[PDB]
């Protein structure tokens, strides 16, 4: 179905009344008075701004920011080199190298993220298979140099070490829709 | 909240008070106790000159009455 | 100060987003779409996952097709609070952007609470749908668009009964239906000239047929009739909305088929199947049969189209990406003759412009 | 013509307004009474001194002095 | 000599303004900087060059109607002869035949632009 | 005495521009549903100076295409024009008495014109040129109508001297009397000093900052507080004019005092005209202020010559 | 009246932050003067306030330290101080503090 | 929410029409932001019998 | 007292000046600029600390590169840059302009604006949500307070 915007239906009915309405709309700026009434309505409104380091705007767990590296509660790191978080990173951010760590475990030697490729897009969260990169809540990480945004394993631990306390939150909310 | 911007508004009518009451305070404190005087026709200079001439001083607003 | 020619010289972000898609998966492309138009980011992605659905041979469940129609046509509230407000920005009303972006942050708090991103959500995927929907959103959806009604009707108070208004849109951007036809035109500038036509009546893609609404649709070619256009079109993805929320079905949200769309993480966890399909999905692809297709929707700028080619492998050979504002600026020195550089403003804001689709 | 005035006062009610106006200012100036004071209050001002005359003793209706019952009354001024 | 005095007091701020504008800050000049904006690329061509009005008929009218002002705006001392009738019809012919002209102008199309 | 009289008219005129730019943000900001400036002062009492303690430690430009001699030399006689016309304003005592102060007015305005006319010529640019151009069809379009209105405005006041306007309003307004020539001096007021909806000069949209896109440092700034000035300038013409406050020769404090907030509230009214409205075309504002405002002007204007005759309500020669 | 009670409100906003010196302390270092509950304060020195009659952006709040790590945070303030256990309680991750 | 009932009176005279019903703002009328956990469901193919991938 | 105090408080009075009021540009690109508007909105109002837009570059303190840079706009970036009176700063807003992006091994993409502008201050994300911008902009703000010029200028 469809409808007519800007059709009149029928004209040619005029007499002195809508004739004087018309020419008091204009020469009045009658339909230019309900502007300005909308204007002063909304300066006597409440606004929407925020006082913002102070009050912060409204997030959900499934925010996706800066990353980290976890471990489990035992304290030993959680990821195990399966190489597949940069097979499907479709901005070729991350980088691992890996060997056995001399107590026999599949581990890194290195964890790199060039932070200034991320899209933050959550592949790489979704596709690990133990939790252990994850995308946390930190969007106040901004840097004044481009060296600081390209990470390795240690950050990206330092990261985890850090925000364990919202990240493990967040997933426990999370799961059941993952 | 709309009422925070009534701060600026009030800086801004304290300004524009100032240039009316002073000019009218100056005026009567340079002639003394008078408005300035207004001159558009020559008569009215006329008149001034002449107080200036009667003063003793050159001072057209002295204003000499009953007591010559 | 008026225009005798106009060549617009494009080609300021052009990437190379094709041959990047060639070199990528099938699922690693996929924030490609929502990054080419970056205002309509959903319908771009649905458009893309249509057609690979469709080489597939595969079709999502109720669910998902309803709540992607659903946050299709929150798409489209978000372009045309844009589109309107930016082109009452450049015409000088500067009142409607700062209503209206409150509520489209109120938009992308559904996105951020659906997806984890206000913006650049890769949430509508070929298998269905990413990510269930959580417990109270729905209300807040409801919530929200109780009152947008009485949003839009402050802007149509402010610049529709305008003398400033109607003078500087009225007998501006006048296109003819055959020119629209023949310079490659498609929705909002093709139904302001009163061309009937709308692929969500037309060419129905996921429940489209399932729900009602009405096309407006504009009786002269003006930046008027197609402002009112939008307007109405605002007005009908909220009378869409109250019908996805009145219904909105259990069920599996992504296709139940593991060797496409990816498994539960619980299930890749206790079941060496799911496992190794969550293993190839993830660093491989799921390998599309050959073929190829042209696949088009109703973007809320008009027919966001895809011409797909494919092969046995993961990934693609070929995808070309139609840019409904292409052609628009192809008609752009066509609209502005006799017109002025003012005027000539109000057209490059009336077609709906975003030139991340257009050089791409 | 009526229905012609008709259209044009919805239509272009801006030049219907101005010829009304001009053919009122040049219509209202025949029609009052108040219209021919104009010219008396203008002459009645005095910028200029009045300039005495001498008494040939054949000047009655002059008068001999200001505030004499003769000349000008300047009565219809006040209490207009 | 007092309003001399108060334009001199306002022309002394400007200049003072501009000069503790220009040689208080600090300066790092190149070509590259110095010319014109032309919205990020190089111009094509210089903008000492044509730019063709198309509202000339509405300018030299305009100056017409400058004089017209110059002509009514006597009145208010006009309005104090003893007459009042001369001016009247005078005033009243003067902006009659402004008013004709301005019509005449309207309907040959004048005051639209030329295209 | 006299120069700190000067002092008393020319500072706090200048603090009050300065906190009109605020009081404009922060309007402008509650219509927006926003808050404007809160920061930078309690309430953002110093956002002015700020900006204008930045704008002169910037490098100004001085660029290869332009003449540097109209370049530096327009946005000192704005400033010196938007300063020299608070001179005969009573207030309501003024600071000069002049016999024909509405001349003063209007050729001070037909000069302020030139800063703009000549910086963009100076600034050899194209924005430039078309804001220059675009002034110059302003100015075209409002100057006739501004002349014939104060006119026909002042054809029952009696003189040009700002002062007998007092005393033409000692028991009433020249609102009711000339609530149309009121509503076409403040359109033109507006159209008059480059302010939306009639802005086109620095139509951001249209032109990139016409007029000032060379221009960067203090020599901007002084346009802006020139504009800014010449706001306040215009509501205090239309409160003298049409909303005379009350005299009362004992209290002339208070005629100072409704003068200031009168003029608040139609400077106030241009900030919420700028925040309503879109802008006008620089050939529709032409085609408005020729065939719909200068009919009923001249007609009115005849009516005002009528009307002292057929009323025997002429005025006095002082 | 209304406009009394609103005074009331306002005079219970200047004076509910110790005195002058605990206002402007909080004035011209948060420009908001705006009175809730105190949640709880962190081990650096955050406090956490919270105020649900406010709308959706308002609710909850911070008034951060004067010296978090040798900083003088006085006036050089930033949201990075926010630890993880309160950052989500903060950005409306959770009713659960 | 307090727009103490005159100037409430006020922008609903100057705008045309009740707007505290229908507000821009969220206070309470809104999903809160820590919620039960869910169970999603399971769709077909999940038949466990008489569900092989070469029919389907 | 001493003419090393008066001047570090006579430096910390211009910072103010130039921190309080830094007026960016009207040059945004890409998807990153909706998220620029986003802080320009209400939620997060720029205007409330001091930072209005401006559209000419001259009458700018700061530009910020909202998008993906192209080798076909790169010269008018720096003639953009260039045109800018100094004091002037630069905030590198998202992957695609901190460094490459998602667009990083193009033909058309430089690999970020630091080959082209001098950056100040880098802001990741894709996009960056508005707050985070809006932080980086203060962090813009702290490192102006902190600039200790005329103190160097004494001590030459
Ligand atoms: C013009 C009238 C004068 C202004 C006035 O008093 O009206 C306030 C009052 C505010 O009403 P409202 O918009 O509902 O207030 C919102 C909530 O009350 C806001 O609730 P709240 O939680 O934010 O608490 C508000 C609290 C906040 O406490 C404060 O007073 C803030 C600090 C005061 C300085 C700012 O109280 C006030 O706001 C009192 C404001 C009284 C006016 C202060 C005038 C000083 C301005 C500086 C001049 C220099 O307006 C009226 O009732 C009369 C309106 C007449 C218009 C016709
Ligand atoms: C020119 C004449 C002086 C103009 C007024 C200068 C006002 C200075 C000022 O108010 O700074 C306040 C500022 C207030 O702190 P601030 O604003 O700079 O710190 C940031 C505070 N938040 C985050 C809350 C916005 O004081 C200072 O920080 C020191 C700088 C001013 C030192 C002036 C020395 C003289
Ligand atoms: C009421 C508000 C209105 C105020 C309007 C008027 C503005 C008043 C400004 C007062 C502050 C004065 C300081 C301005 C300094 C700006 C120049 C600057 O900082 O550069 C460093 C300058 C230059 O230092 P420099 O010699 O080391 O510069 C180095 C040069 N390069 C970059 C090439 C290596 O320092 C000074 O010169 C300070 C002394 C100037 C004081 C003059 C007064
Ligand atoms: C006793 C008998 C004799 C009596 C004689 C008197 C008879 C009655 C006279 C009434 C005349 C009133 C003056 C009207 C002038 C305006 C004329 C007009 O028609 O409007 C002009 C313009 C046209 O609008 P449009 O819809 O395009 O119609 C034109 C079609 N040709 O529309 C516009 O101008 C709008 C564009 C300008 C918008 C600017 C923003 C205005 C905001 C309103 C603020 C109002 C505040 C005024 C306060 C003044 C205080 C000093
Ligand atoms: C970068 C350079 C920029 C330069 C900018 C110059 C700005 C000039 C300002 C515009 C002036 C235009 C109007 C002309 C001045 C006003 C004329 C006037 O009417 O008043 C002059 C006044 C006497 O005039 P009047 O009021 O009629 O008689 C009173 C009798 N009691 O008293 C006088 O007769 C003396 C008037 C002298 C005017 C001085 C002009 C100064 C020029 C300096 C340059
Ligand atoms: S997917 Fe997980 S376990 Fe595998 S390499 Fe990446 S972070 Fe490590
Ligand atoms: S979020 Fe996406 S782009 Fe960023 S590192 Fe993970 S997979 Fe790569
Ligand atoms: S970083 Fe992301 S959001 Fe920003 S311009 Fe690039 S693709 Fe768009």
């Amino acid at each position: 179905t469809y409808k007519y915007v800007n059709k009149k239906e029928q004209e040619s009915e005029v007499d002195m009344k809508s004739a004087t309405d018309n020419a008091a709309r204009i020469l009045m700026w009658t339909e230019l008075i309900r502007g300005l009434g909308m204007t002063l309505s909304y300066l006597f409104r409440e606004p929407a701004t925020i006082n913002y380091p102070f009050e912060k705007g409204p997030l959900s767990p499934r925010f996706r920011g800066e990353h980290a590296l976890r471990r489990y509660p035992s304290g030993e790191e959680r990821c195990i080199a399966c190489k597949l978080c940069e097979a499907i990173c479709p901005a070729q951010a991350i980088t691992i190298e890996a060997e056995p760590r001399a107590d026999g475990s599949r581990r890194t030697t290195r964890y790199d993220i060039d932070m200034t490729k991320c899209i933050y897009c959550g592949f790489c969260q979704e596709a690990c298979p133990v939790d252990a990169i994850v995308e946390g809540p930190n969007f106040e990480f901004s840097t004044e140099t481009h060296e600081e945004l390209l990470y390795n394993k240690e950050k990206l631990l330092n990261n985890g070490d850090k925000w364990e306390a919202e990240i493990a939150a967040n997933i426990q909310a999370d799961y059941l829709y993952r | 909240m709309w009422f925070e911007i009534l701060p600026g508004l009030a800086i801004m009518g304290v300004c524009l008070v100032i240039p009316g009451v002073s000019t009218a305070y100056i005026h009567k404190f340079t002639n003394g106790g008078k408005e300035k005087r207004v001159a558009r026709v020559q008569y009215q200079w006329y008149l001034m000159e002449r107080d200036r001439r009667i003063s003793g001083v050159n001072r057209y607003y002295v204003s000499k009455g009953l007591e010559n | 100060e008026m225009v005798r020619k106009c060549d617009p010289h494009i080609g300021l972000l052009h990437r190379g987003t094709e041959k990047l898609i060639e070199y990528k998966t099938y699922l690693q492309a996929l924030p490609y779409f929502d990054r080419l138009d970056y205002v309509s980011m959903m319908c771009n992605e649905q458009a893309y996952s249509i057609a690979v659905e469709k080489l597939l041979n595969i079709q999502p469940p109720p669910r998902a097709q309803w709540i992607r129609v659903l946050f299709g046509e929150i798409t489209r509230i978000l372009n045309h609070i844009m589109a309107v407000t930016t082109h009452a920005l450049d015409i000088g009303a500067m009142t409607p952007f700062f209503w209206m972006f409150e509520e489209r942050e109120k938009m992308f708090e559904f996105y951020e609470r659906v997806s984890g991103a206000r913006m650049h959500a890769a949430y509508i995927r070929p298998g269905g749908v990413h990510q269930d929907l959580p417990l109270g959103l729905l209300d807040d959806i409801y919530e929200f668009s109780k009152n947008f009604s009485l949003r839009i009707d402050e802007v149509e108070e402010m610049l529709t009964n305008n003398r400033i208004w109607r003078n500087r849109t009225v007998d501006i951007g006048v296109v003819t239906a055959e020119d629209a036809l023949n310079y490659g035109f498609s929705g909002v500038m093709l139904r302001g000239s009163g061309i009937q036509w709308d692929l969500r009546k037309t060419q129905p893609y996921d429940v489209y047929d399932q729900v009602e609404f009405d096309v407006p649709i504009g009786s002269r070619g003006d930046c008027y009739d197609r402002y009112l256009c939008r307007v109405e079109e605002m007005r009908q993805s909220l009378r869409i909305i109250e019908q996805c929320l009145n219904k909105m079905p259990p069920g599996e949200i992504k296709v139940d088929d593991a060797k496409v769309s990816p498994p539960k993480r619980a299930e890749m966890k206790t079941s060496m199947e799911s496992l190794i399909h969550h293993f190839k999905l993830y660093t491989e692809g799921y390998q599309v049969p050959p073929g190829a297709t042209y696949t088009a929707i109703e973007a809320p700028k008009g027919e966001f189209g895809v011409y797909l080619v494919s092969d046995g492998s993961s990934r693609p050979y070929r995808c070309k990406i139609k840019a409904p504002g292409f052609a628009h600026l192809a008609g752009l020195d066509k609209m502005s003759k006799g017109h002025m550089l003012a005027d000539v403003v109000a057209i490059i804001g009336t077609q709906d412009i975003v030139f991340g689709e257009i050089d791409r | 013509i009526s229905a012609f005035l008709k259209n044009a006062w919805a239509k272009e009610p801006v030049l219907v307004v101005s010829f009304s106006v001009w053919g009122l200012a040049i219509i209202m100036p025949m029609i009052s009474p108040y219209t021919k004071y104009a010219s008396m209050i203008n002459k009645a001002t005095p910028y200029n001194y009045p300039v005495p005359v001498r008494d040939d003793g054949n000047m009655p209706d002059v008068p001999s002095h200001p505030q004499d019952p003769l000349g000008p009354s300047l009565d219809w001024l006040k209490n207009l | 000599m007092n309003l001399y005095t108060v334009i001199f007091i306002n022309i002394l701020l400007s200049l003072t303004l501009i000069l503790v504008a220009f040689w208080l800050p600090q300066m790092n000049l190149y070509s590259e900087k110095a010319n014109p904006y032309e919205c990020g690329f190089d111009p094509t061509s210089s903008a000492r060059l044509p730019f063709s009005m198309k509202f000339f008929l509405v300018a030299i009218t305009f100056l017409l109607f400058d004089l017209e002002i110059a002509l009514l705006l006597p009145l208010p001392w006009a309005i104090q002869t003893i007459k009042t009738s001369t001016m009247m019809i005078m005033a009243f012919i003067l902006v009659t035949i402004l008013s004709l002209g301005l019509a005449y102008e309207w309907t040959q199309k004048g005051l639209e632009w030329t295209e | 005495m006299f120069f700190i009289n000067i002092l008393t008219l020319l500072v706090p005129i200048l603090i009050a521009m300065a906190f009109l730019t605020l009081v404009e943000r922060k309007i402008l900001g509650y219509m927006q549903l926003r808050k404007g400036p809160n920061i930078v002062g309690p309430y953002g009492i110093l956002q002015p100076f700020a900006d204008a303690m930045k704008l002169f430690m910037k490098e100004p430009m001085r660029p290869l295409t332009t003449s540097m001699s109209l370049f530096i030399i327009a946005p000192t006689l704005s400033l010196t024009l938007a300063l020299s016309l608070w001179v005969p304003l009573p207030m309501p005592h003024p600071l000069i008495n002049l016999n024909l102060g509405i001349l003063f007015i209007l050729a001070t305005s037909s000069l302020s014109v030139y800063s703009i006319l000549w910086s963009g010529w100076a600034s050899n640019s194209k924005y430039s040129l078309f804001g220059a151009l675009r002034a110059v069809a302003q100015t075209i379009s409002y100057e006739v109508t501004m002349a014939i209105i104060l006119l026909s405005v002042l054809l029952m006041n009696g003189s040009y001297s700002l002062q007998t306007l007092i005393t033409t309003q000692e028991h009433m307004w020249l609102l009711l009397p000339a609530w149309p020539m009121a509503m076409m001096w403040f359109i033109s007021t507006l159209a008059e000093t480059n302010r939306a909806p009639f802005d086109l000069t620095e139509g951001e949209s249209e032109l990139v900052s016409g007029f000032n896109v060379e221009y960067a440092a203090g020599p901007f700034a002084l346009f802006f507080m020139a504009e800014y000035t010449n706001i306040i300038l215009m509501n205090a013409l239309t409160t003298i004019i049409f909303l005379g406050p009350l005299y009362y020769i004992n209290l002339p404090e208070l005629y100072s005092t409704n003068f200031m907030m009168e003029a608040l509230l139609l400077s106030s009214t241009f900030l919420w005209i700028r925040a309503s409205y879109p802008r006008f075309r620089y050939d529709q504002l032409m085609h408005l202020l020729w065939k719909n405002f200068l009919p009923l002007t001249l007609a009115l204007c005849m009516w005002h010559i009528s009307l002292p005759i057929f009323t025997a309500g002429v005025p006095p020669y002082m | 009246m209304e406009l009394v009670e609103v005074l009331k409100r306002g005079v219970q906003q200047v004076t509910g932050h110790g005195g002058l010196r605990g206002l402007l302390r909080v004035f011209f270092r948060a420009n908001d003067i705006r009175i809730g509950t105190l949640v709880g304060e962190d081990k650096y020195g955050n406090k956490y306030y919270e105020d649900n009659k406010q709308f959706f952006g308002r609710h909850r709040w911070v008034i951060y330290t004067t010296e978090m790590n040798g900083k003088n945070t006085f006036w050089d303030v930033d949201g990075s101080m926010v630890p993880p256990e309160w950052h989500r309680w903060l950005h409306c991750m959770t009713d659960d503090p | 929410a307090s727009a103490t009932r005159v100037i409430q009176k006020l922008r609903n005279w100057a705008s045309g029409q009740d707007l505290q019903a229908k507000l821009q703002l969220r206070y309470q009328e809104i999903a809160k932001r820590t919620q039960p956990p869910p169970k999603l469901p399971v769709g077909p193919s999940h038949k466990l019998s008489n569900n092989y991938y070469c029919t389907r | 007292s001493r003419a090393e105090y008066v001047v570090t408080k006579l430096d910390d009075l211009i910072n103010w000046a130039r921190r309080s009021s830094l007026w960016p540009m009207t040059f945004g690109l890409a998807c990153c600029a909706v998220e620029m508007m986003h802080m320009a909105a209400p939620r997060y109002d720029m205007d409330r600390f001091g930072v209005v837009f401006r559209a000419s570059p001259r009458q700018a303190d700061v530009m910020i590169v909202a998008g993906t840079l192209t080798n076909k706009m790169a010269p008018a970036l720096r003639k953009v840059y260039d045109q800018m009176p100094e004091p002037r700063y630069v905030v590198s807003m998202g992957s695609c302009a901190n460094g490459g992006g998602y667009y990083h091994y193009s033909y058309s993409v430089v690999r970020g604006c630091d080959r082209i502008v001098p950056v100040d201050i880098y802001v990741p994300g894709c996009p960056p949500t508005a707050e985070a911008l809006l932080y980086g902009i203060l962090q813009l703000q702290r490192k102006i307070k902190r600039e200790q010029k005329l103190k160097i200028w004494y001590r030459r």
